[PDB]
């Protein structure tokens, strides 16, 4: 089971140019094209490996695609400012996330164009690639405009076909580097904290993707609810990494076990602090 | 309008080994809007070839962004991220702890 | 693979 | 300082990436021209003045027709000193939805223009006039014109849907 997803994010500056529009494109946890409005030269750039042997002619038509998805997004800034009564000097973001996931077969499971206006829900494709969800009264109109437009035919047949076909031959054409299990390295450290008290903090590093669960167990009991755990970081290199911190008192850790399950593993882990004596 | 504040991480690619090479890195997550202030510091003063991300979203709508660089750690070399955002009144620093 | 071009909402 | 004529070809009503031309032209000598559109994205041009037969003409080359494009045009004819504005020009976008349906009651040579797309307003033409549409019990949208056709929503009254079935 795999995932093809395009984040775009249009940004209003009304005294000071277009709309800015940013566009970035992911299978999985890993990133494979660009495009930014703001560049010299605006032109949709690869960013992982298995998309920069296609032709000059693929990008090309990627890049045409693009500009003119800023134009429309910044048309579409403008008339939800209007639909809202809202002022001509704010500054508001427009979002989209679009894309297909592909089942364990490879047959589509399921595929997306939904939209948020200032990070709020607006309007979203529904799964039956026919109709449309709008989140308010200011969104009914948009449907109305994207019913006539025959907008559903159009983003159905993208979804079904070609984002499907093309999620397949990128995931072919990198199967080592994104079929790949690809496990964390883990180790626990000890930090003294206070009298009585001292920090446990059990580490999952250099692993893909980012699903992955660390808890904290003293013995048996489940300290979720008191385990501090930060969200998944990249490493910067296409990997993550991830930690959990539990506060014991001083001399009594033999009690704790970090206990991890991803993707990359079978037998769920479970390591605990040694001091190296 | 809806604001979210960013989460800030200050954290090294890999493990600090002194004198060996490594990435600096302050992930931002959690935002929204997307307009954001992130440097780097080396003993308090600024650093000047810090790369970033492209900007992304999460699934919620909030944004995230990896802001990074080169460097070799020290034993007394100290390291920091400011981070400032209109959810913020005054920029926060988070300094690098080789623990975190 | 972009999505095509739509009208503006 | 003289208003000058603003003339459309081959016409007000253009389809989209369609590349149109706004002619601005007068007897009076200006060196200067500035084309002037106020609506969804309000802007201005500057095309420098041409002489011909005692005309100053000026044509203004509005490129692929996009929908930021459409709107209500004026233009001005010693770069500061500016003429009174010409006419105005309502230039529509066409090209962006489903065309409607043309029924007669009864001949065909008290009309109607049909979708379900619920337009809010309707539209005609030869080689104008508008109606806004009324909605009705069998899930459709519907104006009448009494006595070529689009429709249109009501935030942008410049972006047309397509050039309906020809009569």
């Amino acid at each position: 089971s795999h995932s093809m997803r395009y984040f775009d994010t249009a940004v209003s500056r009304p005294g000071r140019g277009e709309p800015r529009f940013i566009s970035v494109g992911y299978v999985d946890d890993t990133q494979f094209v660009r495009f930014d409005s703001d560049a010299a030269s605006p032109r949709g750039e690869p960013r992982a490996p298995w998309v920069e042997q296609e032709g000059p002619e693929y990008w090309d038509r990627e890049t045409q695609k693009y500009k003119r998805q800023a134009q429309a997004d910044r048309v579409s800034l403008r008339n939800l400012r209007g639909y809202y009564n809202q002022s001509e000097d704010g500054s508001h973001t427009l979002q989209r996330m679009s894309g297909c996931d592909l089942g364990p077969d490879g047959r589509l499971l399921r595929g997306y164009d939904q939209s948020a206006y200032d990070g709020k829900d607006y309007i979203a494709l529904n799964e039956d690639l026919r109709s449309w969800t709008a989140a308010d009264t200011a969104a009914q109109i948009t449907q109305r405009k994207l019913e006539a437009a025959r907008a559903a035919e159009q983003l159905r047949a993208y979804l079904e076909g070609t984002c499907v076909e093309w999620l397949r031959r990128y995931l072919e054409n990198g199967k080592e580097t994104l079929q790949r299990a690809e496990p964390p390295k883990t180790h626990v450290t000890h930090h003294p904290l206070s009298d009585h008290e001292a920090t446990l903090r059990c580490w999952a590093l250099g692993f893909y993707p980012a699903e992955i669960t660390l808890t904290w167990q003293r013995d048996g009991e489940d300290q979720t609810q008191d385990t501090e755990l930060v969200e998944t970081r990249p490493a910067g290199d296409g990997t993550f990494q991830k930690w959990a911190a539990v506060v014991v008192p001083s001399g009594q850790e033999q009690r704790y076990t970090c206990h991890m399950q991803h993707e990359g593993l079978q037998e769920p882990l479970t390591l605990s602090w040694e001091p190296s004596s | 309008m809806i604001q979210r504040t960013p989460k800030i991480q200050v954290y090294s690619r890999h493990p600090a080994e002194n004198g060996k090479s490594n990435f600096l890195n302050c992930y931002v997550s959690g935002f929204h809007p997307s307009d954001i202030e992130v440097d780097l510091l080396k003993n308090g003063e600024r650093i000047e070839k810090v790369e970033h991300s492209d900007l992304s979203f999460s699934k919620d709508w909030s944004f995230y962004l990896l802001y990074y660089t080169e460097f070799t750690p020290t034993e007394k070399d100290e390291y920091a991220c400011r981070v400032n955002h209109v959810t913020l009144s005054q920029p926060k620093i988070v300094k690098w702890d080789r623990d975190m | 693979r972009y999505r095509p071009g739509t009208v503006a909402l | 300082h003289r208003k000058p004529s603003l003339l459309a070809h081959p016409g007000p009503l253009v389809k989209s990436e369609e590349t149109v031309i706004l002619q601005c032209w007068s007897d009076v000598r200006f060196q200067h021209f500035l084309l002037h559109r106020e609506g969804k994205f309000k802007d201005t041009l500057h095309l420098i003045g041409e002489h011909h037969d005692g005309v100053s003409k000026a044509n203004f080359s509005i490129g692929p027709m996009m929908q930021d494009l459409a709107g209500t045009y004026r233009c001005y004819g010693s770069p500061y000193q500016l003429s009174a504005p010409s006419d105005p020009l309502d230039i529509v976008i066409t090209g962006l939805y489903e065309k409607p349906s043309l029924s007669a009651q009864p001949g065909p040579t008290t009309l109607s223009c049909s979708s379900r797309s619920s337009y809010d307003m309707y539209h005609l033409s030869r080689e104008e006039r508008r109606f806004s549409a009324g909605p009705k019990v069998n899930g459709t949208f519907q104006a009448d014109f009494p006595l070529r056709c689009f429709g249109s929503f009501r935030d942008s009254p410049y972006e047309w849907s397509n050039s309906s079935d020809p009569l």
